[PDB]
């Protein structure tokens, strides 16, 4: 019936406790200390950055702004390249045109030093934003998986590309529609007295998607291509003609989905053998046109990196954060030396 | 008509009336949601959040999942519901333990009272109460233990009058004392409707035969308590919700902070902003929807209609964007508030051990006001005294006696008069033997002490005799007439009897009448019959009442007992004046036929009995003067002492004249010997316009120094502050109190005092604290900001409607210094980190629409934003505005000027809000264009050439986001317990433990379809782990510097003072 409050050490507010104190002994070090051990990690960093050989070549407007007859030398306004040692003979590029209009670009490089990474190849394209949000969200799943989804039973966010002339439309998705189609040559022609470097074209995309992107059981009267599809599988679908979403991985790859309107998707690899120096040519079925999306399409072949490829802003960020403590750890220092606070005792100054 | 039987049970259940259960609980398992919802859906961000839920239900708007936003209002919906559903059990449980008390009712069958319980009684059963237990219901009286039928209620429930109150049953039906001759009655009792009208009661109680009339004479109400009686007979008329007193109560009204005006003005400008902020994406989205409509034909767009298009992109930014406003804040500052309430009431330095009774805080949302308090409008009797009297001194026959005679002036001087002290030893030498004058005068006094009182006694086991007083100086009178000699033993009705000691015989005195105490006659008179045969009449008054009405001409020791009562109220020991009268039959016989003349005036009984008595009271002659002294409570001189050194004006308020709070304020240390003191004392309205226009005039034409402006005081009297409030005058009272330092009121009407706080609260930017005792004053706490009850021996009315209840006045000392400034300290603080953490994060949304073409896409995921406000960052802010001591409550009471920050409003307002929102800002756009620096194409890993995608990066901003936050809830906290360390690093831990497990196990069930694989592509990537160490360095490298800055270079008292606490 005793109505007394406990006594503790938590009913009473007497929790031990520890203060930090803000004292410039306690600070300039903890400072010199992030200094210290923030400028080796950045150097490293943007050694680890300086050591990306990787090119890049903006064979856009091959089609009319590049010769026919013979190899014209590219313009330095769109060829950019980082090696080891310097570039001797210029980039250059010719359009070929063969059967039915099939017009491709031939490229031709110098790579002038043995390269003993594994080797990749992107296609780089601008000002074409898969991040917007009508975009990333408009693919099904369940027809990724494999299975017969009737025509009421799709989904909502493919609205538009959805069930034409009254056909259950197979890829059911904006993705699918917009997929970049430019075939590369998967080997990388050596000119002069310099063999041909095989490249691996499988096992490129994530193992999550190679796992859920399983070869369809449709038959072939009730799928019909997607409007961007009608010209490289003509007369709809058949038997033979049905793609097979789980080795087909150009197509997986183009589903993920990048981040910002400058990105990379890998189509080539190779990591089973160095890349010899020499002249290569690469021919480039101009097939994606670059006044659909208003941007830039590249050929950009790189290397790996322990952080990514060609990239410092990691490395500035640590000098960054390096020089500001270095400046206001000495400018703290000089200033509590020249003029010290003198002001410790409180003088009543309530 | 409310026809009642009196006898059976099953006769007056026919009518249906209610039963005796009283509900006191808010909810009920029957009608819960249709209030529930309507009370949560009335502030500003459940409606907000509610519209916004409704609007998400369009499709190919939401850019989340369906139910990222019902889910987060949901939860906080179901704990508001959980706890108020625990509040409500909490108060049933009282109610039960209330209603299922036993009672006793008469039954038919067994013709005698059964025990039952309180919640089985109905309307018309028969009652027998016990001895001194209150009645349980509204019940008119049948018969009683007492001869005639009388008894005596005590009213202190239903009104705030302390006395008792004389009820009687009817004549004509009092002779139904036994049992067993209950059943021979038969009859009905014709009553009037429930009411609440207390003091008037009109009915009809037929019995056998005939009616007799009812009135409210026979009408005891629930709150009433029987005193003094063995047992009474009633019968129950209106029950439970149905009776006079508890038919509509009142309802405590929504009392308001300004901490939640500058809350409700922090959403208007965050709504704002929100609204400024969707304006600008909007168009954003229109002119490059317009600009580049050539190039995004990819997407399929619309663009022969944009119209919808606007509509559309503003609904889905308003979804993407609503989360600006943290719904969680108005449950988190709730907590806060409710767990500081219990943190109150469990601190022994808080709690009294002479009463056992703890600090009782009956509402927590207004517990951060105590942190700026600049009134205190205290009371001087029970609040500042410990509201005990002792008797002191007296003087009769102009001489004066105390026992312990002090050295200064034991010499009787003799000058003329005799002025002096001189002991009780020769108070008893003059007293033994008859043969002196003055004896018959001394012994007239002595009997006056012991008779004219209305003191109960009653004897112990133990033989020490309690006395029941309805006043303390009446009880302390009789304790000091027993251990002077005359011992008052046990009073029968209608006659007193007194133990003598000096003889050693028993005398008596038949007591004739007494007359009521009054406060418009602050007088008490009881005429007598004594063994002489004589009559003689007793009064007992102040001095400023009686001493009109003598005879100056008979006694010849005015001018003596007058001295005395001049160097008695030089001490401000409180004093009555004695007086009595020989009368005659004859005159005493027509005052009694005045008496029936003011018995046969039921309906006027303040206006004709106590002028009726005063026709009696024309001529007395003095015996003398008594004193009674009253001590002062402990700490008080030390508590108002450093009340005032923090800048705290005080206005005390006593019930006595001029002299005697001077005295009282320059003992209690309230005052000085050298404050000036602004006496105002005029009785023409007009005369006292001219003396406060004097006195402003005076004060302003000339400058105020630094002590000129401190030694400053007023002293108002009743009749001039009665004056001063006009609503033409009160501004010149008002600017003329802002400028001293204390105000001290005296002769206080209790109804004016509620007048001045509602006077100087309607005026003023201020908050006051009114604390008292006793019912007096009730009105006084039920209309200040602030109310405190002291739990006294005047009634614990004040302690159950006061928003504190505390045991004395020595508390306030740390109610103020410690858990005011951290209770006001912790909840902005709790507040602004609060809505940071939520500015900080739900950001990037913004700064995202420059690079997916303003087209509103979520950065992150869409059940994990959720989540940030649920399972990871609701523990540091409960730490920080809990848990946390930013100066130690040691040294805090040392420096009492640090209340001053609290005072003024120096750490929460909207600059620092405005400062806070701004850095949330910077630190969200570092961290995106850190993070958009970083992931530029995406190829950022290492695992066989494969790239991120646009929920890789998404999780890394996520997580950046969240350590930062932490970070900055770690450089805030000021004292690291050890329950920080589970809030701030817990959740940190909490985070990485947990969403391993979640993107594991989640996605197999079509939840959460964007973590497929995403473990590797972010803990395998060596790239988290670095921007995780590279980017909350960076955004808190600033605070940090900030900090030590104005901690080294430009500190303020709290830094000094803190500093001192660390180093010493
Ligand atoms: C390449 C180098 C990079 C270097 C980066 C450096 C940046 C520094 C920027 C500004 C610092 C400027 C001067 C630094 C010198 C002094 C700073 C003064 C700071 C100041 O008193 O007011 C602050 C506002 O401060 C911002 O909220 C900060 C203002 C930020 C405003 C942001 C305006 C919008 C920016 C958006 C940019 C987006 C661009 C687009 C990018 C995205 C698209 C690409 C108030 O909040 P506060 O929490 O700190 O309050 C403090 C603090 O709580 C504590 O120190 C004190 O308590 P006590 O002493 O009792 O313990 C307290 O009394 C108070 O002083
Ligand atoms: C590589 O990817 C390129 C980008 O999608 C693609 O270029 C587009 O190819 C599609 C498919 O042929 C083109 O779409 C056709 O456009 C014409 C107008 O130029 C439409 O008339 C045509 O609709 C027709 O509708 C008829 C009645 O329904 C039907 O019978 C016809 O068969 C036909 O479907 C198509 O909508 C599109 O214009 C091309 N350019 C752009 C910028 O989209 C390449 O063909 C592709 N190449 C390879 C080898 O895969
Ligand atoms: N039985 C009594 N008969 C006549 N006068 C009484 C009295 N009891 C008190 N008084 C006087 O009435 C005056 C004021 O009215 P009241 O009786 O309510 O006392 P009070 O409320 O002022 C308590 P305090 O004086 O401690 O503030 C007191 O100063 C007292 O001298
Ligand atoms: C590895 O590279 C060789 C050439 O360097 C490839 O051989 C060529 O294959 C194509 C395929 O149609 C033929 O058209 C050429 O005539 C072949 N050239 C020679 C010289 O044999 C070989 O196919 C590559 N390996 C794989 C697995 O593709
Ligand atoms: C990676 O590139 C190397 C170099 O071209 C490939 O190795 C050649 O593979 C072809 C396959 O037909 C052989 O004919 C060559 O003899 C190989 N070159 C040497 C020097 O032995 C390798 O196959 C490529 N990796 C792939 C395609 O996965
Ligand atoms: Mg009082």
């Amino acid at each position: 019936t005793s109505k007394k409050p406990p006594n503790t050490a938590f009913r009473q507010q007497r929790l031990k406790a520890w203060q930090p104190i803000l004292s410039p002994q306690s600070v300039l070090p903890l400072l010199i200390f992030v200094a210290c051990i923030f400028t080796p990690i950045g150097i490293g960093l943007i050694v680890s950055a300086t050591k990306v050989q990787d090119l890049t070549i903006d064979y856009s407007h091959c089609d009319t702004k590049a010769s026919t007859t013979a190899f014209e030398d590219i313009p330095k306004k769109y060829i950019k390249y980082h090696f080891k040692s310097k570039v001797e003979n210029k980039p250059q590029w010719r359009l070929t045109e063969n059967e039915n209009g099939e017009q491709s670009c031939e490229l031709q490089f110098e790579i002038p030093n043995d390269i003993k990474k594994s080797i990749f190849i992107y296609y780089k394209i601008t000002n074409f934003y898969q991040n917007h949000r009508r975009y990333v969200q408009s693919f099904d799943t369940k027809q990724i998986l494999g299975e017969p989804i009737k025509k009421d039973d799709l989904d909502t966010s493919c609205s538009p590309i959805r069930s034409r002339e009254d056909k259950i439309i197979y890829p059911c998705g904006l993705i699918a529609n917009s997929m970049f189609n430019d075939t590369f040559s998967q080997v990388l022609s050596g000119i002069d007295d310099t063999e041909d470097y095989n490249l691996t074209n499988k096992h490129i995309s994530w193992s999550i998607d190679r796992h859920r992107f399983k070869t369809t059981k449709y038959n072939a009267s009730d799928i019909v291509p997607p409007p961007n599809w009608m010209k490289k599988y003509p007369d709809g679908y058949t038997d033979e003609n049905l793609p097979d979403i789980h080795t087909w991985e150009e197509f997986q790859v183009w589903m993920r989905t990048a981040a910002f309107p400058k990105f990379y998707k890998l189509t080539l690899k190779n990591e089973s053998a160095s890349l010899p120096k020499g002249k290569y040519q690469m021919n480039i079925e101009l097939n994606y046109p670059i006044s659909l999306f208003g941007g830039t399409k590249s050929f950009v072949l790189t290397t790996n990196g322990a952080i990514g490829g060609r990239n410092m802003s990691l490395g500035v960020l640590y000098l960054i954060v390096a020089g500001l403590c270095a400046l206001f750890g000495i400018i703290f220092l000089v200033k509590l030396i020249f003029q010290p606070r003198a002001m410790g005792d409180h003088t009543y100054l309530n | 008509p409310r026809v009642i039987h009196i006898n059976d049970s099953l006769a007056n259940s026919s009518f249906g009336y209610s039963d005796n259960h009283i509900s006191t609980t808010k909810y009920n398992f029957a009608t819960f949601l249709p209030k529930f919802l309507f009370q949560e859906f009335s502030k500003y961000a459940n409606l907000f959040f509610l519209c916004t839920s409704a609007i998400q239900q369009v499709p190919h708007v939401s850019p989340t999942n369906r139910y990222t936003t019902i889910g987060t209002l949901l939860v906080v919906l179901i704990v508001s519901a959980m706890k108020e559903c625990i509040e409500d059990i909490k108060r049933a449980n009282s109610d039960k333990e209330l209603n299922n008390s036993t009672a006793e009712i008469f039954s038919e069958a067994h013709d005698d009272f059964v025990e039952k319980r309180w919640i089985d009684i109905r309307v018309g059963d028969i009652i027998r109460v016990k001895s001194e237990e209150p009645i349980p219901a509204d019940t008119i009286i049948l018969s009683s233990s007492e001869p005639e039928g009388l008894c005596y209620i005590e009213t202190a429930n239903l009104d705030g009058e302390t006395n008792l109150k004389i009820k009687q049953s009817r004549v004509e039906t009092a002779k139904f004392i036994d049992v067993k001759t209950l059943k021979n009655m038969n009859g009905k009792v014709v009553s009037e409707q429930p009411n609440s009208s207390l003091y008037t009661y009109e009915g009809t109680m037929t019995l056998n035969d005939r009616q007799i009339p009812l009135s409210p004479d026979q009408m005891i109400l629930r709150g009433a308590t029987l005193r003094n009686t063995a047992w009474i007979f009633g019968l129950v008329i209106f029950t439970g919700h149905e009776t006079k007193l508890l038919r509509n109560a009142t309802a405590t009204p929504i009392k308001r902070t300004a901490v939640e005006k500058i809350i409700n003005r922090q959403i208007i400008a965050l709504f704002t902003v929100l609204i400024v902020l969707i304006l600008i994406s909007s168009i954003g989205n229109v002119i490059m929807s317009t600009a580049d409509a050539k190039h995004l034909s990819y997407l399929y767009l619309e663009g022969t209609n944009k119209a919808g298009l606007f509509f559309k992109d503003f609904l889905t930014f308003w979804i993407l964007f609503s989360n600006l406003v943290p719904i969680s804040l108005f449950v988190t500052v709730e907590l806060i508030k409710y767990y500081q309430a219990f943190m109150i009431g469990s601190d022994l330095d808080l709690y009294y051990e002479k009463t056992d009774t703890p600090t009782v805080v009956r509402t927590s949302s207004l517990v951060e006001e105590l942190g700026q308090i600049e009134y205190i409008f205290s009371d001087k009797t029970g609040t500042l005294t410990r509201n005990i009297m002792e008797f002191k001194s007296c003087s009769i026959a102009g001489h004066c006696y105390i026992d312990k005679i002090p050295e200064d002036k034991t010499a009787t001087v003799e000058d003329g008069i005799e002025v002096g002290y001189r002991k009780f030893d020769d108070l008893k030498k003059k007293l033994n033997d008859p043969s002196d004058e003055d004896s018959p005068i001394i012994n007239d006094f002595l009997t006056l002490l012991a008779t004219c009182h209305t003191v109960i006694p009653e004897f112990q086991s133990d033989g020490s005799i309690k006395y029941q007083a309805a006043s303390p100086d009446e009880g302390a009178l009789v304790q000091g007439g027993a251990d002077l000699g005359y011992k008052f033993i046990i009073r029968k009705p209608n006659s007193v009897t007194v133990l003598l000691e000096e003889t050693g015989e028993e005398k008596e005195y038949q007591l004739l009448n007494i007359c009521e105490f009054n406060s418009t006659r602050k007088r008490m008179s009881a005429i007598f019959r004594f063994p002489d045969g004589s009559i003689k009449l007793f009064c007992k008054g102040a001095d400023t009442v009686i001493l009109e009405r003598l005879d100056d001409e008979a006694n010849q020791y005015v001018e003596a007992t007058m001295r005395h009562l001049e160097d008695y109220a030089s001490e401000g020991l409180r004093t009555l004046c004695l007086a009595m009268r020989d009368i005659s039959e004859g005159e005493y016989e027509e005052w009694n036929s005045i008496y029936n003349e003011a018995a046969t005036t039921l309906d006027n009984r303040a206006e004709k009995l106590d002028e009726a008595a005063n026709l009696i009271e024309k001529n007395l002659i003095l015996i003398g003067a008594t004193a009674i002294e009253d001590k002062l409570q402990d700490g008080v001189p030390e508590t108002i002492h450093t009340l005032q050194e923090a800048g705290i004006k005080i206005w005390v308020l006593t019930g006595d004249r001029q002299e005697t709070a001077i005295n009282i304020g320059m003992s209690c240390r309230l005052l000085s010997e050298d404050m000036n003191l602004l006496i105002i004392n005029e009785e023409t309205r007009d005369d006292t316009e001219r003396n406060l226009l004097e006195k402003i005039n005076a004060l302003n034409e000339h400058q105020l120094s630094t002590h000129d402006m401190n030694t400053l005081a007023l002293v108002i009297d009743g009749k001039s502050l009665g004056f001063a409030l006009e609503p033409e005058l009160e501004d010149y009272l008002l600017t003329v109190a802002k400028l001293c330092k204390a105000v001290i009121c005296c002769r206080v009407s209790p109804l004016q005092k509620a007048l001045v706080v509602k006077m100087v609260k309607r005026k003023s930017s201020s908050l006051l604290l009114a604390i008292g005792d006793g019912a007096n004053d009730v009105s006084m706490i039920q209309a200040a900001h602030v109310g405190v009850g002291i739990s006294g021996m005047e009634g614990m009315q004040a302690a159950r409607s006061a928003d504190i209840a505390v045991g004395q006045f020595k508390f306030l000392k740390k109610l103020l210094l410690v858990h005011g400034s951290w209770s006001y300290q912790r909840i902005s603080v709790a507040i602004l980190y609060s809505f940071y953490k939520n500015t900080a994060l739900y950001m990037t949304q913004f700064w995202y629409v420059f690079a997916n073409a303003f087209s509103g896409q979520s950065i992150m995921e869409s059940w994990t934003m959720s989540f940030y406000n649920l399972f990871f960052t609701v523990w540091p802010p409960f730490v920080i505005g809990v848990f946390d001591q930013f100066v130690s409550s040691r040294l805090l009471e040392r420096y009492p000027q640090l209340y001053k920050l609290g005072q003024k409003g120096q750490f929460f307002s909207v600059y620092i809000f405005w400062g806070w929102i701004i850095n949330g800002f910077f630190h969200s756009a570092i961290v995106f264009i850190g993070t958009i620096l970083i992931y530029r194409y995406g190829f950022a890993l290492n695992m066989h050439g494969e790239l991120a995608d646009h929920w890789s990066w998404g999780v890394t901003v996520y997580t950046t986001s969240v350590i930062i936050v932490l970070g900055k809830a770690a450089l805030v906290t000021n004292q690291w317990t050890k329950f920080t360390l589970i809030a701030i690093p817990g959740s940190l831990l909490f985070w990485l433990i947990f969403f391993p497990i979640y993107a594991s196990i989640f996605p197999h069930a079509n939840i959460s379809r964007e973590y497929y694989g995403v473990v590797k592509h972010t803990y395998g990537s060596g790239v988290f782990w670095l921007t995780l160490i590279v980017l909350p360095i960076f955004a808190l490298v600033r605070d940090f510097l900030w900090k030590y800055y104005k901690r080294m270079y430009e500190p303020e008292t709290y830094h000094v003072i803190q500093e001192m606490q660390k180093y010493n």
